[PDB]
Order: C-alpha cells, then structure tokens, then sequence
DNA sequence: GAGAGAAGCGCCAAACACA
DNA sequence: ACTGTGTTTGGCGCTTCTCTC
DNA sequence: GAGAGAAGCGCCAAACACA
DNA sequence: ACTGTGTTTGGCGCTTCTCTC
C-alpha cells in the first residue's frame, strides 16, 4: 500500500512509482500529504567524509555521527548523547559494519580525528586520513526527514526515527540522475576485468548427486548439474520440468561424466 | 497460446519459437497512453514466462533459435531515436524494453550459448546499430546497455579490433564534428573494464589511443557529468607501464584552464591521483615544470 | 510356537527363528507386538529443514542470546537471512517488545525488508506491540512449535558463530568495549568471512543481480494419512504414547489429537511409525 | 597483510588469501593462532575403545543402576563379561560394600571367577570391604577416570537393555513381582537373545571351548609426547586450557598435568592438538 | 594359592590338583585341615528334582529351594525365609535362569507343586510336572558345605556363604568318575549331527574390511578372514605375525575377492 | 631351537618340521617319576608352542606337513596298553598326552586341512590302531578320543561302512567273546550323532545293525555304567520310521529280567520313552502283550 | 641426464554447540 | 503452515617440485 | 507355454539412551 | 594402566515365487 508506505516513510513520489501506483496516484499522494507539500570519490568505499551533527529537540540535544560515501552518498548515522574520540571511533566500527572498509577517509578538524587515538584505529585498518578545514546536503535531508518523523509522532525513543530515516535514505529513495537507490548505487557489482587475446570462457560449476528431502531413502539419484547456489541450499532440476531447492547436507559433489 | 512449460518436448521448441514470434508486434505509448492494453498485458506475461522459462533448463537453444530471437531483439530495441530535448525524460514503453533487455541478457549469459553459432548471425552492422543506440536519454537503458556490450565484446574474438576503431571513430565525432552526446559515461566504465585486462609489453595503438581519444578530451566543457569514469580510465592504464606516464603530463599541464573556474577543482582531483603514483620511480623530471604550472 | 514364547518373553526375532518360524512370521510378530514397540526408543523416520527463501529479503530468522562481559548480561537480538545467511545484530541491556522491535527495525535500515519472519515462541514475538509494528510493514510474523528449538537451527548457529567471534575477540583485549567487538564481528561475518560451500561470503549473494525470477511453486501435498506413536516435544517421556491416527500430515510434522479435545503438531522427530488397526 | 588482519579481525582462510597469501601461508597462521584454538570447540582425536578380555572369565565390568517399581527404589548390581556379554544381576534394597560384595559373590557362582574386574569410582568400590573381598580371591580391582562414564560404556549399555526389558515386562503385568521379571530377563538376554553381529548368544560364547590359547601381547608403546590442548572431565568448559606437554601417553588417554603440583589423565575426547611452541 | 583357597573354599584334594598343586601336596593341604580330616535322565536340561530342605540354625529356620540335574548334578539353590506357592515359582525361575527351562520336571508331593499357580506356571513354559511320593546326596553335601563355612567364621549374611558354595559344588569340585566338573559336564556342547551321503563341509566365516584403532585414519585396508568372533571384538590378524582384536565398530562385512 | 615366529618365511616350514620332530622322542612316567625334566619341559613347551601357532595363521599346512606329525601322533598315541587293574587310575604321562590329542584335534579341524591329501596318508589301519585304543582306562582319554573320532568320521567319505563294520565286529567281540570292556558309553554317542543324520526311506542293514548289536546289548550285566547313552540311541533312531518299533518292543518283553531285581527299575525307564513316542499312530498291536508282561 | 623424495593444495566425514 | 545447520579439522589423493647417483 | 508382478529374506546406516 | 557400545529399524538389492495373455 503506497499510502501507507508514505504516511509511515514520507519517501519520494518516484520511490512510490516504482511500486503499484503509477506516476498520476504517485503525484496526488504527494501533493495531498500536508506535511509533504559533484562526486570526488571514484570507486564505493574509496573516500568517504565525516561529519559530527548537533540534532535541536525540545528539551536535551543529540550527537549524530555521520558517514557518507563520496562516490553513491550512502548514509551511515549513529546517535549519541556526548562526543569524545572513543564514539568517533565506534561510530566509524559501525560505519565499517555497515558499508565496509574504506581506502581513503576525510573529516574536518576538531577534537575528535586528531588524538593519537583515531589516527591508532585508522592505522590498524589500513585507513589513511587527511584532514581539512574550510557532503552537507545528507545532512540536511537527514535532519527534515527526522523532524518529519518527529511531527507525524512525538512518543518515539530516538533509535526507531533513525533506523527508519536511515532505511528511507538508502533503500528506499531513488536518485534522480541514474535512477538508481543509494544502497543499488553503491552495491552494485563492478564490471569485471576482460582479459586480451584470450576469450572469456564460461565458467562451469561442479555437479552433484541429490536426494528428495522427506523420504528417507538412501539413495544418490545421478550426477547433475546444478542451476544456482546459495547459503545452504542448492537448485537441482528433480526432472526435465522442475527445479528444487536441495540442502547441502542431501548433495555430494561429482565429477563431469564425460 | 499456452504456457511453454506444458507441452511435449517433441514440439515444445516450437511453441518456443511461436511465442517469440508473439512479442515481434510493436506496441506504441508515446502514440497514444490507452491502446491495446489487452495485448500489451498478453505480451508482458509472454515475456515474463519466456524470462524466467529460460533460465530454468539447460539445453533449450539450438540452431533454428539463434536468429530470430536476436531478430525479435532487432525488431524491438533497433529503431528511430525520440527527439533530442535536453530531470530527463523516461522513455515511454519502459516496462516492454526492459523485459526484452533482460530477456536477451539471459539468453547472452547462458551456459549453453555457444560462441561459434552467433558468429555469422551476429555482425559488424548489428554491433554499429547497438551502438548508435547509446545516445538514448533514458538512464536505465543506458545501464542496461552497457551491461550487455560488456558481455557481447568479452564473449566474442573477432568483434573486438572492429568495436575499439568504431569507439575512435565516435570519440573523434564527439571532440571534433557533433558536441551533443548523453553516453560518455557508460562507455568509459566499459573502456576502463577493457584497459584492466591489458598485458605487458603495451602495444604501440593503445598509446595512440590515450593520446588521440583519451587526453584531448579533457577540452570538453562538460567534463563534469562523467569527470570520475574518465580519471579512472587513466588510473587504469598507467600501472601498465609508467615510462609513459610523461606524455599524459605534458597534456594535463596544457589543457589546464589558465583562467579562474570552478572547473580547475576536478583537474586538481585527477592530478592527485597521478600524484599519489607517480612519486615512486624517481619521476622528477617534470616535477619542476608541474610545480611551476601549479603555482599559477 | 513363537507366539506364545514372545507373549511370555518379548525375545528377538532369530530366537524365536530357531524354535520354528519362517523370517516373516517372526517380523509380523515383532512389528505386531504393542508393548515391544513403546517401549523400544528407536525409530526411523524422515527429517525435516527450515523453510528457505526464494530470494535475499524473502524469508528471514530471529532469536534472543545472552552474553556475559564485564559482569554485564547483555542481550543480543539476531536476525539473520534464510537465503544469503547475512546477520544483523543489536545488543540490548533487557528484553521487550519495545525492544524486539527497534532489533527489527535496525535489522531493516540495515539488509531490507522481508516479507515472512519466523521465530521461536518467546515472550517477547507473541505480544499486542510486535504484531502491530509487523503488520505496519505488511509483515507475516509466524511461530515455531514450542519448546522444538531445532526448528530455527540456522539462527542458533548465528548465535554460536557469533558468540565464538566476540569470545575471540574478547580473550585477547578484554578492555574492549562491546559495541567495537560486535561491530567488527559483523564486518568479519558478512563481509571477510566465505560460506564454507558456495565460497561466497553473505554479502556478495545478498546484494547479487535480484535478476533470477522466483520459481514457482506446488503446495499439493500428500492425501493420506497414517498411524503414529507421538511423544510431547515439551516433556520427554521414557516411552511412545498412543497410538492415534492423524487429522492430517505435512512436509516435516503432523497434526497429532494428543487428547480427545484439542490436537496438536508434532515434528517428525518425535514420532514413530505405527501397524494398522484394520 | 594477512597477519595484521588476522590479529584484527581473527577471519577465516579465504579471507587471507583473497587479500594476497598462498594457501599454507593462511593454513599455517591459522594454525598458529593461539587465541583462535582455544576458543574453537571442534576437534579430531582418535577414539578410544574400552579393555576386551581376551577368553572368558578374563575381565569383567560392573556397575550400579536405579529402578522405580511399586513406589519402591531398587538397586540393581548389575556385572556384564566383557568377552561373551554374559549378565549376572543382583536386586538388592540400598548401595552398601556389603550389598556390592554379596553381588560379586553371586556373579561368581552364576558365571565364573574373573582376573581382572574394572568399575568406576563409585562410592562401594573404594572401601577398604571391598578391596580384602577381592584379594581374597586374587582379583585385581582397577578404577576409571572419573567423571568418565563412557569407559564403562559396556555395562551402563547392559543396565539399558536390562531396563528396556524390566519395563517391557511390566507393561503387561504391573502385578508382577520383582524377582520373577528380573530372573525372566536374565534368562531371555543370556540363553535366548542373540548378538546383531556374531549371530550367537551370550551363553554359546561363555561356555565355548576354552582351547583357544591367550594371543601374546607387546605392552611397548609410543616414545614421544606432544602438546596437548586439555579440558577437565569433572567440569565442562566453554575453551580449551593450556597448551602443556604430557609427562607420558598411552592407547586411549595421556597423563597432562594441570597444575604445577599434581598431574591427571585426560582422555582422547578432551584433548586437542597443538602447535610446537619451539 | 591352593592353601587359602581351600581354606576359603574347602573344596575337594582333586580340584587342588588342578590348580599348581600336584598329588602330594593336595593330599597333605586335605589332610592337615581340621574341618576336612544312578542317573534318569538322558540330556542336561532334560528332567529335574525339585527338593525343599529345611536349615537349622542357632536361632532360626531356613528354608532351601532346590533344583538338581539328574543328568549332571547341577544344583541350583534359593533361600527363603517361608515356604509358599510363590515362592516355588519364584525358585523355579531363578533355576531356569541359572541353567535354562528343562523339558520334564519332577518333585514330591506337598502344599507347594499341587496348586493352580504352580500349574499355571508351569504350562506357559512348556514344562511337563509330574508327582511322586516315596537326588538326596547333593542336598547333604550341601548342608555340609554350609556347615563348614559357618564354622569358619559365624559373622556371613547367609547369603555370601550360600553363593560360595554353589560356586564350589558347581565351578570347583570335580566329578571322581568322568573327571568333569558339574558345569563342565553339563554345559558340554553336544556332537553336532552327521548327515549321510553327504560330506561335512568346512564352515566358511566371512572377510572383513578392517581399521587400526588409535590412529584416526578414513581407509578400509584389504578384505581380509577373521580367525576368531566374539561379543564385541573380532580376532583379525593384521600382518603374517600377529593377530589383533578389532571392534565391530571399525569392522565391515566384505565378499570373497574370487 | 629357535621360536617358530622367530623365523623368516621361507624355512619357517623348515622349523615347523624341526620341532615338530622334536617331540617325537618318548618320555615314560611310569618306569620312574623323575627322569629328564627339563627335556620333559622343553617338550612340554615346544607342544604349547605348536599348538597356539597353528591356530593362528592360514595357509600353513603344506603337502609334506601331513605325513610327519600324523606318524608324530603315531609315535606317542598308539601304544601297548597298561596292563588291567579294574576311582579308576590315571594315566602317568597325562599332560603330554593331552597337548598331544589338542594338537591333533587343531590340526583335523583347521580350515586349511584338505580331506583330499590324507586319503592315502590315513586308511583303515589307522583307524583299527585309533579304535583299539578306546579300551583305555582314562576317562579324559576317552573324551577326547571320541570328540577325535567324532570330526574323523565326518571329515572322511570313504571310511564311513568300513567304520561300522569295524563297530559291528567289535560289539560282537564285547557281547559273545570278551566281556572286559571300558568305552561302552563314548562310541554309543558317537553312533547316536550318527543315528540324528540317516535319512528317509531307512535302509535295511540299519535294522540288522539295531536287531543284532543293539537290542540283545540290553543282556550285558554291567549295563549301569551306560545306560542313558544307550537309550538315547533307541530314542533317536525310531523317530526316522514308527513301522519298525514292534521288534523293538518284542526284544525287550523278552529280555526282560523275569526275576526281582534291582535292575529292574532303568528297563522301566527306556520303556517310558518308547511309551511317549508309541501312543500315536494307533500302535496297540503290541500293547496287551506289553501289558501282560509288566503286571507281573 | 633422469627418476625417486619433498612441498603445495583441494577435498571431506566425523564432532560440537547453539539456554 | 508445520520442519536442524554451518564451521573446524587432520588425513589423503593428486600434482608439481628439486636434490642426488 | 512363457515372461512380467508378487512374496520371501539377508543386510545396513542413522538414532537413542545408558543418572 | 589409561580408553564408548549394543539393539532397533525401514529401505533396498538379490532371489524365488505364480497368476495372466
Ligand atoms: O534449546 C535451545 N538451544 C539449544 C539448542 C539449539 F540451539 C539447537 C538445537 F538443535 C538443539 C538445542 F538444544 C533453546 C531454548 N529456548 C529458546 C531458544 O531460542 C533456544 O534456542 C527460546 O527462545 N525460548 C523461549 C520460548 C519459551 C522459553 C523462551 O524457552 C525457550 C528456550
Ligand atoms: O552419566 C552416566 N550415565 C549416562 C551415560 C552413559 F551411561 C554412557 C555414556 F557414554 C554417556 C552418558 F552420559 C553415569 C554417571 N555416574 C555413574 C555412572 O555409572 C554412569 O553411568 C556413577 O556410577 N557415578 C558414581 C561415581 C561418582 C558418582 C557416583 O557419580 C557418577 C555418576
Ligand atoms: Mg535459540
Ligand atoms: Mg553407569
Ligand atoms: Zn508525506
Ligand atoms: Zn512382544
Ligand atoms: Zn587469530
Ligand atoms: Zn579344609
């Protein structure tokens, strides 16, 4: 439900054309809501930039640690109730977990990313950082989009707006020049090397003997090739009409019969 | 008809065959919104099952398949481009093209392709067609573009010479004879994909390459729509050999914008790149001149 | 005659072979006796796996752990996907829904959005605010048979991989904080660490091409319906109850009348194959 | 580096080697780890096998099991020869050296006079009663590890068949009296009952010609000590402890010492193989 | 040691001789002790005697349940502190199982042996009783025995003493005419029968694939015959010198290689 | 010499033979209790040495292993016997003797023994020599005598009739010619296991052998020592065919002692099995005759 | 100059623990 | 619907290496 | 008159419990 | 010395049977 989805979400009017409503319910939804109405990097997880945020609520003030991609703006936001090196530190573990290991990091100056602390914990990563002094746009759609939360409901603790926000951003919001979300942008397989004067062979995967889960036999039905892999299971075609998935504990590797 | 999946296999290539043909009928949105849309749905379910029937069964494609699909192919994809109009518009029968983009990436991709079938059924005229169609507006067919000449220049031998002469041939229309152009950065990120597996010694027609095609255009004023794809075709090539990194100096410090732009920022960006390669080597010989140049 | 010799001593089959009977009478005998067949804890019958995904956001698994560290219990809320294997883990100081559902919510911002979860029937998966915050999402939250814990093996060796991660960590800096050590736990599980089959790590099969479509499926399943000797999964027992008939049998478990009120569901672990009574 | 990657993150082999490393180069920090063996419960030891007798009446293995009938706690003595599988059981009210001595006693008349007798120990085994009742008649008494219940995993395998009997026999006849059931089931394991695999009872074997002659043994054995990950049988932890060097080794257990005063026997299913710190 | 075994056993000079102690030595061990100085039926197991004795003692009465073999004197005794129907039966079960279910069974007249549950009991088993009313020389050695323990030492639960000596009536003294013991004689395995016009051929036992234990390997090496079986164990010789026990669990069954 | 174990393959046979001919030397206990012991010792030895090897390795028995220890136990076993003295003596050398009949016991009933190779090693003068050595006094002797004669007579085809001739002759002997006999109860198992394995139809020289050796038996005044054995013969051969019990019950109405005796009492028995069997088949041709003869 | 030892590397079945 | 699973580990076959007569 | 279904029978690997 | 083991059980290959065109 594209209503729902924005009442709860308040995402783009282009997030809700990619579901079941069409561009004309996606523009009168977005119209009728009163609430709604350059790249450096080169490569993901290459340069990113590292901002320390002061978020205003009506009674006591919020840090928020955050990491963006310089290369698909992805967003990494951690909340926090003070600013020390020890949380610049967290934030940017959780940050890892999240995207991964960047080669290069840039943040401002101040007392967090100059102790000998964070430069101890980039070293151990391999993470080289350079510091300057003068993305903030992020930022800002991050701070709208938690007010926004905020106004559709005041009785949040804080943690669901952020996770929620954080989704929004990255899953769910489309950009408008390659029409593609954050996290597809940024996670999307690069294309691989093409080797010169040698052609580019498929690659063949092993085959394996199967049995049909749920009755008990012991028995190995022929060496067969199978279509996709996953985290335990495996596709077999059972016959010349039908694919199932297949436990590794039930499949034996084979060799090609030749 | 009926569904692919509930036939003999005596005649289930048949079918096969019959309900490509189905989908060779044209339907037009730009025309007008409302036509057809019983035969429209007919055709997306068509292309939905043929989809997913293919990449669920292993020895399907057999000789009379290779032509008529790629023809079904050219009979979709292959044809007048819309209007230039300079948010860009989105191409009206998006969901149809990209059904048969993915309909023909799988049948590319499968393991029971076999590349010596295509040879004479897939030419140079098929490969200059396809690439006259990388000036198209729309974002994802240029994505989707892309992913497939990937695939097609990988997976074919003689195709190869034929496709760099006709990259250089574009690129010298794009800097020289026509300034409009939407696909620079696709191209480069396949460019770029093909300097990767690259061997050593460097032959002399890449060199001119980079020379001709590769550090001219940098002239161009808007560099800034494909300025990172561009910096890391370079960042690709030089690892190769750094003997002939001097010569992409000498251009660098001549095609710099010797008045005040915003521009010069992304230039600075490239340079920092060769710089953080080039410092090993003992490269001093245009130190000096660079140094003076920056100064500026 | 066998019969009465096993009616007086339940002996086995070649010992009432030799006092004179063919290979099939003495296994009608055995195979007919009641008590020889409660009484004996072995049976043979097939066995069950988790339901999985078709595609990455598709099928997901949660469970609670506790973990013990600078005299703190903390709890660690881990939701894994069935397909791809990827984890998300929070780490909480007491166990609530309101709890349960920012684990939910960070695991979405985190992987995505699925469609059918399953967990365990914890005290903290059955409350007003969970559902309500599942059906938020258009999200099918469904339970397991209680008290079965192999039901959901695949979270509980989430649980051990991960627990045995943050052991490793913790047995060389035992002053490292708790979020560093999970957050590096979870870089290393899903994206340094390769599944030992496929030999691809989690993240490369969660974020693969989306593009294979979702094969279709056949829920007929089979219209007969056998004898069983069941045992409660909640309270182990010495031997078999029953037997009873059943209302009706799936792909892993059975619907068992365990009293002439109420039935239930039974694995295919805790049952046994019966002899016809007509 | 794979080494400071490893000493960061403790990932797997793969993990090194997409990084740049051959496969030994991993395999070898992997095994060089200290932290990441500890903390791994999987192992591969070779498995240990209890002492056979090499006649009848050479070696015999005794324990003690409980029995709930008639709101009434029986103990069964329960002694099972380790060559034939001979049972001779005794029933008696409670666990007394007394009530120990007066089973072996009644095993002897049933059976035979034994050489060796091995039992855990328990805490009838050790007294002084017992020990002069079985020098009396020049039997030599030896103890297990404790805490070890699988190296008597013959006679407690006794006790359950036994058990399964008794309880199978009582199914049918609740009125029955104890001393009838267990002199029936004594009576069907031993003449009755055949063994799965030599296809001969207990009793044919037993009093099988004695003319087969005793096979000469070698008591040598192996030379050399390794070190040893252990893990102490009376309490189970969740890491390894050590590594130490054992003082000596023999088929089936090796002597670690624990502490820097006294040493103990390990079984082969607690110890884990290490590195050589030199 | 023959001199505390006899001291602890009284046995006969004859069962001495069998042990390290020869003709001489056993007649002086007998004689310097104080305490010291026809058959019915056809096959053991075959007919019975059932007798019930009464024990004297100091302060008290025993009652003596006993069973004997007429074909080899087996004696199979069970002490009682009554005498009942139950009791019989009782005995009678502990007898079978020491020795086995006889096919004919006989004893004397009296309140026990001529009720229902007797006859009952003895109908399950497939065991023909019959009565009559007037062996008695096993009894007396047994009373003797009895008596010589208790004078020995007065402190035995009367049931250690009772154990003994059907050890030694059983395992120990040996019979004067066909030099056998009472177990030896009655547990002889039989002669096995010989068909006519057909030769007796050699029982072939079956190979086996066979694993060293202590050395954790995965290879089954050579099928191979087995000399010896047993519960548990099977002799399998490993070399052309040596033979060594093998448990099931590392053995497998194999065909002859032909 | 030297442990048989101890010893290369090759001549390993070799010093099979060797100690095998070691033991062929005699030593007598009865001319005096204490005449070379420690030769007696190393025979002894040597005997417990051969006899747990033999039963421990295949393929060892070889074409001239067959001979020799036959004539070893033909150099120990068939002997004079000791002069007769009517608790019966034991015979002085008994522990050689009995390592002696174990070792030949293993070496008939090994499974590399060939009943093919011995046809023209054993005849019938070894079996005369074996027979007549049943008359020993020694009860342990004759156990193993018949437990050896048991497995010979299954083991050979061709000494079967030549057996029973030789059994018949001998029986004759006992009941008309000499009345001294000692191994009545030993060859009457040996011919019961015998009698479980005749077939159907019965032949006739199976009823001369139970009419004349077997029924009148019953005269001998020392029948107490055997009766059970004896019995069991006629219990296991009647089962075969119940037509030929009536001369069976004629035989024994006639030698029935017509006189008070103590005798009485073990006919009565015989009759009580013969009773237990003779009840079905409506056999009452001869039970008034019966009848009459035991109210007297 | 050539063939037997030595280091490398992909694979697997029995074990363990997840309250 | 309901339902056990993924990682660690020495031993071993196959393959590619080099010091030695 | 002959060859495919049907009853018989020896074998085995994964499970279970012995406090 | 010290040390895990024996029974139960449906599925399945091999073999011997008989009702049917
Ligand atoms: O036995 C458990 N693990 C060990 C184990 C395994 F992991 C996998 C196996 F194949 C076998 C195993 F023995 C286990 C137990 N409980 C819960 C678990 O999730 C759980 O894994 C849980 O959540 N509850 C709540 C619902 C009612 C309350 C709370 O008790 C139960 C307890
Ligand atoms: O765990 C036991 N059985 C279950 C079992 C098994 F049978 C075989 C296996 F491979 C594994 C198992 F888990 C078991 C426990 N104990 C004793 C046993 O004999 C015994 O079998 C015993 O006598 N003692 C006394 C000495 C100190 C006190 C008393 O505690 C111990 C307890
Ligand atoms: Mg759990
Ligand atoms: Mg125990
Ligand atoms: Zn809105
Ligand atoms: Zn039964
Ligand atoms: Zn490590
Ligand atoms: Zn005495």
């Amino acid at each position: 439900s594209p209503a729902k989805l924005h009442s709860f979400t308040h995402c783009g009017q282009a997030a809700l054309t990619l579901h079941g409503a069409t561009t004309t319910e996606a523009l009168n939804i977005l119209h009728s809501c009163h609430a709604c109405r350059i790249r450096r990097g080169l490569l993901p997880n290459h340069i990113w930039q590292g901002d320390i945020t002061h978020f205003k609520y009506k009674n006591t003030l919020y840090r928020l640690h955050v990491w963006v991609d310089t290369f698909s703006g992805s967003v990494s936001a951690t909340h926090k109730k003070r600013e020390t090196s020890s949380e610049a530190i967290s934030s940017l573990l959780h940050a890892i977990a999240h995207l991964g290991r960047p080669s290069h990091i840039n943040t401002d100056n101040g007392p967090a990313y100059a102790s000998q602390e964070f430069q101890h914990a980039c070293t151990s990563l391999a993470i080289r950082h350079t510091t300057h002094i003068p993305v903030e746009r992020t930022n800002g759609i991050l701070k709208t989009l938690l007010y926004k939360y905020f106004s559709d409901n005041p009785n949040l603790p804080m943690d669901n707006a952020l996770s929620v926000a954080l989704w929004t951003i990255n899953h769910l919001n489309v950009l408008t020049h390659c029409q593609k979300t954050r996290w597809q942008l940024h996670h999307s397989p690069r294309l691989p090397p093409i080797p010169e004067e040698k052609p580019v062979t498929t690659s063949k995967t092993h085959w394996y003997y199967f049995k049909i889960p749920g009755l008990n036999s012991r028995q190995w039905k022929g060496p067969q090739r199978a279509l996709q892999e996953a985290a335990g299971a495996a596709l077999i075609p059972v016959s010349d009409t039908a694919a199932q998935w297949i436990p590794w504990k039930l499949l034996k590797r084979a060799v090609c019969p030749r | 008809l009926l569904h692919i999946r509930d036939v003999p296999p005596a005649d289930q290539e048949k079918l096969f065959i019959q309900k490509l043909r189905q989908c060779c009928v044209l339907f037009d949105f730009v025309s007008d919104p409302l036509s057809d849309l019983k035969w429209k749905e007919v055709k997306r379910a068509a292309l939905s099952e043929m989809v997913e029937y293919i990449t669920h069964n292993r020895n399907v494609i057999t000789e009379p398949i290779y032509p008529e699909v790629v023809h079904m192919f050219a009979v979709n994809m292959f044809r007048t481009l819309p209007p230039s109009s300079n948010e860009p518009t989105l191409e009206a029968a998006w969901p149809h093209l990209q059904l048969v983009y993915e309909f023909f990436l799988r049948f590319l991709e499968s393991p029971d392709f076999q590349p010596n079938i295509a040879k004479k059924y897939i030419d140079q005229k098929f490969v200059l067609q396809l690439l006259e169609l990388f000036d198209s507006e729309d974002p994802r067919e240029r994505d989707f573009l892309k992913t497939t000449l990937h695939r097609i220049y990988g997976k074919f031998l003689g195709l190869r010479a034929y496709i760099r002469k006709q990259i250089n041939n574009i690129f010298y229309r794009f800097i020289y004879e026509t300034e409009h152009h939407n696909g620079i950065a696709e191209l480069l990120e396949i460019l770029g994909s093909i300097i990767n597996g690259f061997a050593l010694p460097l032959k002399e027609e890449h060199k001119i390459f980079l020379l001709k095609v590769l550090l001219p255009l940098h002239k161009v004023k808007s560099l800034s729509v494909y300025h990172p794809q561009l910096a890391y075709c370079v960042v690709q090539f030089l690892e190769k050999d750094s003997t002939l990194t001097e010569p992409v100096v000498m251009a660098l410090l001549k095609y710099w914008p010797k008045t005040h732009s915003p521009k010069e920022v992304m230039f600075l960006n490239e340079l920092e790149e060769i710089l953080d390669v080039i410092e090993p080597s003992e490269f001093v010989k245009i130190m000096e001149p660079l140094f003076r140049q920056l100064a500026k």
